C-alpha cells in the first residue's frame, strides 16, 4: 500500500499570501496519475489538479501543481478567501489508489482570548434524571485550547466531551463547547463546579465557577 | 454535467447497504467509477473502483470480501454494496468519475457525487430532549442543549429563523449511550436580556419531532 | 471428386474466440448444401444473395468457412448491415455479402459449471472493423491522453473480455457456435461444385 504524507499538518495564512502544500510518497509514483482536491466542510471534493500538473477545467489560475518521483506540491499564488478549506492528494497509478491525510488551510489573524461562560444544569433535566453542565469558549484564535473541569475544586475526567465549530467566515474565530454530564445522584454529591480554560490569549488560566443551587 | 447519489441510510450492524450513482450529461459508457468514503472530520479512504465498459473491479484488501461494485448501463448508474457492516463503517460515501465524450475521456476524477451519509449503530431511532441554558447573572449568551437523539440530522433555529447573528450550533458528539447530543448557543447584548425573549425550535426529521423551548434568564 | 471436409469445420472439437475467429479455406471438392439446410440441428440458417437449396447446382473457385462462438443474443449481428459489439469490433459481414450464416446452441460443449472463461470478445477498439477483417491485438486501450505503455489501469483497459458461459444461463446468454460460408468466384478455375 502506497502511503501519502502531507505537509504541513495545517498552515495558517492571511488572505492574499502564498500557500504551498506538499504530498510525499513512500515510493515513486507515476506523475501521470496524481491529483489534488479541495474539500470544504459538508461539501464533496472539487478536482483541483490531475496528472500532477494540469489544472481542472474551470478551476482558477490561482492554483498550480508540480512534482514527480516521491515529491509533489500544490501552490496557491494568492489565496483568495474562497480557498480556505481542506486539500487532499490522491495517487491513482497503483492500486489501492490511496489518499493523503489532508492539510487544512485556515485563515490567520491576531490572537483573540476566549469568552468563557458556564451554564449550570437546566431545571427540567434534573427532573429527567441526569445533569449536564456546559462550558462555552467563545470567539477565540487559535484552535488550541485546554478546558479542565474542577468539581468542588478537583480535576475531573471521564464525563467530559467537547466539540469545536468551523472557523467563522467573518471574524475568523473558533468556538468550543465542553459538556460535563453526570447523574442526578452524582450531581448532588458536590457543591462547586468550575471550568478552567487555558489559552495563548490569556495571561493566566481563566476559571469560571458556580456553587450548586444559588443564583 | 453531474453525478447524483442515493438517499442517506442508517443500518444495524451486520447488514448490507447499497448506494447508487446516476450519471447525467456525459457519455457514461466510456468512463470509470471509483467509490471512496470519509469518516466525519477524517481523511478520505479509497474503497474501490470499476470500469464502466467491462464491469471489472478493483478493491482495497480492506473490503475485498465485503464490497461489491456493479453498474447498470441501461439506466447508466453505478452501485456500491457493503455487507457485514461494522460500526466503524459509518461515514459519508462519495462516488466519482471522469467525464467522457464520444471520442476521449478525462485524465482525472472531475465529476463527484454529492455523497450519501451511512450510519451503522445498533441504536434505535429516538427523538431529542431539549434543555435550556439561561444567561448568567457587556454582553451575555444563552442557548439550548439538544441531547439523547438518533440519527444525526437535526435542524435548530431561533425565533423561527428571525435571529441569526452570533448563533453557533456545534457539530453533535456521539455519547457512549450511542445517541447524539449537541448544543446551540447565541450571544446577545446584556442590555437586551429583559426586553427580548428567545425560543429555539428543533426539527428531527427521522422521528418526526418538532420541539420548541424558551430560554428565560434566572 | 473428393467430398468437402465439413466435418472438420462443423464437428471440430474446439472452436475459436470471435476476436480471433478461425477460418478454413475449402476448395477442390464437391459440396451438397441441402443436407445442411435439412439438418434440423441448426437454430440459424440464413442465406444472403444466393438461395440455399437453389445454389446446389452452382460452382465457385473457392468457398471460405469462418467459425467462432458468441452468445445467442448476438447471432443476429452476424448478418449484413447490423451493428453491436460483435459486428462493430469482432466480425463484420459486408453489405454485398453473398453467403450463408449457420448457428447452433453449444451449451453442452462450451459451458462449464462455474463458467468457461476461455472464450473472449473484443470490447474496446478505436475504429470499427471493415468487412472480413480479423483483429487479434491485445494492446491496452487508451481512453485518455496518457499513454498506457503496456500497464493496465485508469483509462488503460485490456481490450478483450470473457463471456463466462454458465450452463444455467438463459438462452440469450448461452453460447452458440457459428459458421459463415463465403462464396468466392475469380478467373473461374471452378474447384468447389455441387453434386
Ligand atoms: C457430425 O457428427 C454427427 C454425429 O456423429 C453427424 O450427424 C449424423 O447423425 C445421424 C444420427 O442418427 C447419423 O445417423 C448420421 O450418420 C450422421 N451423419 C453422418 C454423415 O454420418 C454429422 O453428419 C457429422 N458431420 C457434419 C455435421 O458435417
Amino acid at each position: 500500500e502506497i502511503v501519502l504524507t502531507q505537509s504541513p499538518g495545517t498552515l495558517s495564512l492571511s488572505p492574499g499570501e502564498r500557500a504551498t502544500l506538499s504530498c510525499r510518497a513512500s515510493q515513486s509514483v507515476s506523475s501521470s496519475y496524481l491529483a489534488w482536491y479541495q474539500q470544504k466542510p459538508g461539501q464533496a471534493p472539487r478536482l483541483l489538479i490531475y496528472g500532477a500538473s494540469s489544472r481542472a477545467t474551470g478551476i482558477p489560475d490561482r492554483f498550480s501543481g508540480s512534482g514527480s518521483g516521491t515529491d509533489f506540491t500544490l501552490t496557491i499564488s494568492r489565496v483568495e478567501p474562497e480557498d480556505f478549506a481542506v486539500y487532499y492528494c490522491q495517487q491513482y497509478g497503483s492500486s489501492p489508489w490511496t489518499f493523503g491525510q489532508g492539510t487544512k488551510v485556515e485563515i490567520k489573524r491576531t490572537v483573540a482570548a476566549p469568552s468563557v461562560f458556564i451554564f449550570p444544569p437546566s431545571d427540567e433535566q434534573l427532573k429527567s434524571g441526569t445533569a449536564s453542565v456546559v462550558c462555552l469558549l467563545n470567539n477565540f484564535y487559535p484552535r488550541e485550547a485546554k478546558v479542565q473541569w474542577k468539581v468542588d475544586n478537583a480535576l475531573q475526567s471521564g464525563n467530559s466531551q467537547e466539540s469545536v465549530t468551523e472557523q467563522d467566515s467573518k471574524d475568523s474565530t473558533y468556538s468550543l463547547s465542553s459538556t460535563l454530564t453526570l447523574s442526578k445522584a452524582d450531581y448532588e454529591k458536590h457543591k462547586v463546579y468550575a471550568c478552567e480554560v487555558t489559552h495563548q490569549g490569556l495571561s493566566s488560566p481563566v476559571t469560571k465557577s458556580f456553587n450548586r443551587g444559588e443564583c | 454535467m453531474q453525478l447524483v447519489q442515493s438517499g442517506p441510510e442508517v443500518k444495524k450492524p451486520g447488514t448490507s447497504v447499497k448506494v447508487s450513482c446516476k450519471a447525467s450529461g456525459f457519455t457514461f459508457t466510456s468512463s470509470a467509477v471509483q467509490w471512496v468514503r470519509q469518516a466525519r472530520g477524517q481523511r478520505l479512504e479509497w474503497i474501490g473502483w470499476i470500469v464502466v465498459g467491462s464491469g471489472n473491479t478493483n478493491y482495497a484488501q480492506k473490503f475485498q470480501e465485503r464490497v461489491t461494485i456493479t453498474r447498470d448501463m441501461s439506466t447508466s448508474t453505478a452501485y456500491m454494496e457493503l455487507s457485514s457492516l461494522r460500526s466503524e463503517d459509518t461515514a459519508v460515501y462519495y462516488c466519482a468519475a471522469p467525464h467522457c465524450s464520444s471520442t476521449i475521456c478525462y485524465d482525472g476524477f472531475d465529476i463527484w457525487g454529492q455523497g450519501t451519509m451511512v450510519t451503522v449503530s445498533s441504536a434505535s431511532t429516538k427523538g431529542p430532549s431539549v434543555f435550556p441554558l439561561a444567561p448568567s447573572s457587556g454582553t451575555a449568551a444563552l442557548g439550548c442543549l439538544v441531547k439523547d437523539y438518533f440519527p444525526e440530522p437535526v435542524t435548530v433555529s431561533w425565533n423561527s429563523g428571525a435571529l441569526t447573528s452570533g448563533v453557533h450550533t456545534f457539530p453533535a458528539v456521539l455519547q457512549s449511550s450511542g445517541l447524539y447530543s449537541l448544543s446551540s448557543v447565541v450571544t446577545v447584548p446584556s442590555s437586551s436580556l429583559g426586553t427580548q425573549t428567545y425560543i429555539c425550535n428543533v426539527n428531527h426529521k427521522p422521528s418526526n419531532t418538532k420541539v420548541d423551548k424558551r430560554v428565560e434568564p434566572k | 471428386t473428393n467430398l468437402c471436409p465439413f466435418g472438420e469445420v462443423f464437428n471440430a472439437t474446439r472452436f475459436a474466440s470471435v476476436y480471433a475467429w478461425n477460418r478454413k479455406r475449402i476448395s477442390n471438392c464437391v459440396a451438397d448444401y441441402s443436407v445442411l439446410y435439412n439438418s434440423a440441428s441448426f437454430s440459424t440458417f440464413k442465406c444472403y444473395g444466393v438461395s440455399p437449396t437453389k445454389l446446389n447446382d452452382l460452382c465457385f473457385t473457392n468457398v471460405y468457412a469462418d467459425s467462432f462462438v458468441i452468445r445467442g443474443d448476438e447471432v443476429r449481428q452476424i448478418a449484413p448491415g447490423q451493428t453491436g459489439k460483435i459486428a462493430d469490433y469482432n466480425y463484420k459481414l459486408p453489405d454485398d455479402f453473398t453467403g450463408c450464416v449457420i448457428a447452433w446452441n453449444s451449451n453442452n460443449l462450451d459451458s462449464k459449471v462455474g463458467g468457461n472463461y476461455n472464450y473472449l470478445y473484443r470490447l474496446f477498439r478505436k475504429s470499427n472493423l471493415k468487412p472480413f477483417e480479423r483483429d487479434i491485438s491485445t494492446e491496452i486501450y487508451q481512453a485518455g491522453s496518457t499513454p498506457c505503455n503496456g500497464v493496465e489501469g485508469f483509462n488503460c483497459y485490456f481490450p478483450l473480455q470473457s463471456y463466462g458461459f454458465q450452463p444455467t444461463n438463459g438462452v440469450g446468454y448461452q453460447p452458440y457456435r457459428v459458421v459463415v460460408l463465403s462464396f468466392e468466384l475469380l478467373h473461374a478455375p471452378a474447384t468447389v461444385c455441387g453434386p
